[PDB]
């Protein structure tokens, strides 16, 4: 993934 | 505070000043002036009455269910009270009743036009074409 | 009282000319067709009154698509030349509305394609433009300002250490947050930077202004509410807290702030009070990218999915099934929603068909545009153009007026 989103894992 | 308006005829109304100073002529004739009664040379008393009944109960987005009712009249009436908004500058009044006419004429083809108003069709066939190619 | 009227003729008659104007200004322009040809005096008030001038003001007064035109095409220079000028002039912009409008639904336009030339990290994470600029955020942590019309570099701001990962900007100031985890303020005219804001403990990922106030949002799954007297004076308000994953996209009104996680949900708040109004279930994965207005929200998820909300009942309207991977960024204004994908394609929706429950799934995708190599990061549109960014270090223009 790019820096700009984050998903909701560890 | 009661204000008296005098219409043409001569009848006197007693209005809240409240109501009164909707019409900016008679705002200015009360407070630039100091005039009591107000004398409304150019609204008789059954427009006048017609008026009051308007602004008491305005104390207006495009036209409301009240509003409709209220302009069911005949053209010369709704005329009578576009003059009679204009020399009171009631711009609400002048408003609806303005946009009522717009109301009457879209839609319409020029000869429902016509028969709306009763307006006869005084354009030559040379100048009526002419009109009709550039539109 | 006179049964009939020809209210048209009798008002100038008695020196009300005006009025009569007034009233034949309401008529939209089939109508004032009509009134031209009902006899000779209604045409002269039209035709004195510049009927057709004012029909065209009032257009683009209350239309960015006429207003658009009028600055596009130059004939706003007579607005604010006789009558039948404007007359004449009055379908000429009808059709040409109608090319724009077949350009979009068939995908005709041309492209510009700006290099940004990124020496060792590549990409573009965020985007605003206008008809002067365009101002990027990019991965090589700088802040990149283009011509609008000559492509060319004007300035770069540095400062930043990490990736730019979102910016706005209004007439005064550029707001930006960073891989960094700050705020920074930059002079939009100068380049000067005028503040940094340390707050958040990761990266921020998402910021929106107006009106005095700033909402920020990070993947430290917080979102801040600041004030902003001026760009050196701005407060911390509030911290809002709920999400239980990163916070990747924030936005607002006066109504609600509406924020979106990887934790799968979007949360309303109060924007007066800050307090938690309602989350919005339903993405099966993370969500990437969010616009927020009036009443709808829409929303790209890691679902491969779009969901369009109505904020105060919190309903999802039409689920947008389309896009091959990830939904990284969206868009919408009255007419589409656009939006760009994981695998570089941008997708046009018609977005009054999709709010229509009686519109068919297959009817919703108006055209697939690709030209991307690389994940499309960022996007923002109007009437007659798409500006999009992306991985590929690319800042493309895609116009649909011709
Ligand atoms: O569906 C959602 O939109 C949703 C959105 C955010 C979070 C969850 N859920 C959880 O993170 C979760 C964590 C722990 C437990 C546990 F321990 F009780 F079993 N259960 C859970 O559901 C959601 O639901 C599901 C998501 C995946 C599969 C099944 C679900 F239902
Ligand atoms: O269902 C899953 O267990 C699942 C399985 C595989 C992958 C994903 N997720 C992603 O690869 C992903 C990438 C990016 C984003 C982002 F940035 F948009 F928010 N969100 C995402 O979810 C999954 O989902 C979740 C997993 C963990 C937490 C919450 C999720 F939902």
């Amino acid at each position: 993934l790019d820096s700009g989103i984050h998903s909701g894992a560890t | 505070p009661s204000i008296k308006l005098q219409s043409s005829d001569g009848e006197i109304f007693e209005v809240d000043v409240e109501i009164a100073k909707q019409s900016v002529t008679i705002k200015t004739m009360l407070e630039d002036l100091g005039m009591d009664p107000v004398p409304l040379p150019n609204v008789n008393a059954a427009i006048l009455k017609k008026v009051i009944q308007w602004c008491t109960h305005h104390k207006p987005d495009d036209i409301p269910v009240w509003d409709q009712e209220f302009l069911k009249v005949d053209q010369g009436t709704l005329f009578e009270l576009i003059l009679a908004a204009n020399y009171l500058d009631i711009k609400g009044l002048l408003d609806v009743t303005c946009k009522t006419v717009a109301n009457m004429i879209k839609g319409k083809t020029p000869e429902e036009i016509r028969k709306t108003f009763n307006i006869k069709n005084d354009f030559t066939e040379e100048e009526e074409a002419q009109v009709r190619k550039e539109n | 009282s006179m049964l009939q009227r020809d209210f048209i003729t009798a008002l100038p008659a008695r020196g009300l000319d005006h009025i009569a104007e007034n009233i034949l200004s309401y008529l939209d322009a089939k109508s004032l067709c009509a009134a031209e040809l009902v006899c000779k005096e209604w045409y002269r008030v039209t035709s004195d009154g510049m009927l057709w001038k004012k029909l065209i003001e009032r257009m683009v007064r209350t239309d960015s698509l006429w207003r658009g035109l009028a600055e596009r095409r130059g004939w706003g220079q007579y607005l604010f030349p006789p009558n039948s000028f404007y007359r004449a002039l009055y379908p000429k912009i009808i059709q040409d509305i109608e090319t724009i409008e077949s350009n979009w639904r068939c995908g005709r336009h041309s492209l510009q394609r700006i290099h940004c030339r990124s020496e060792t990290s590549k990409g573009v994470y965020c985007l605003q433009y206008d008809d002067q600029k365009i101002v990027s955020g990019l991965r090589d942590n700088t802040i990149k300002i283009w011509d609008k019309n000559t492509l060319e570099c004007k300035r770069i701001l540095t400062g930043h250490t990490g990736s730019v990962l979102c910016l706005q900007y209004d007439e005064r100031v550029i707001i930006t947050g960073s891989s960094d985890s700050t705020v920074r303020v930059w002079d939009v005219n100068t380049g000067e930077m005028l503040n940094t804001l340390i707050h958040h403990c990761e990266a921020v990922l998402h910021l929106r202004f107006n009106n005095g106030m700033m909402v920020t949002c990070s993947k430290d799954r917080s979102i801040a509410v600041w004030d902003m007297a001026s760009p050196t004076d701005i407060t911390l308000r509030r911290v809002l807290v709920g999400h239980r994953a990163a916070v990747n996209v924030v936005d607002f009104d006066d109504k609600y702030i509406v924020s979106a996680s990887g934790d799968r949900t979007i949360k309303v708040w109060n924007t007066s009070t800050c307090e938690f109004v309602r989350t919005l279930n339903g993405h099966k994965r993370g969500i990437a990218c969010l616009q927020y207005r009036d009443r709808l929200v829409v929303s790209g998820s890691s679902d491969n999915t779009i969901r369009l909300w109505d904020i105060e009942c919190g309903a999802c309207l039409r689920v947008l099934e389309g896009h091959e991977e990830l939904v990284r960024c969206i868009r919408f204004d009255n007419k589409r929603i656009v939006s760009g994908a994981y695998d570089g394609k941008i997708k046009v929706w018609d977005l009054v068909a999709a709010l229509d429950p009686r519109a068919p799934a297959g009817t919703l995708c108006l055209r697939t545009l690709v030209e991307h190599s690389g994940r499309v990061f960022r996007l923002q549109f109007d009437e007659f153009q798409i500006v999009s960014s992306s991985h590929d270090d690319t800042i493309l223009i895609w116009d649909f007026l011709n």
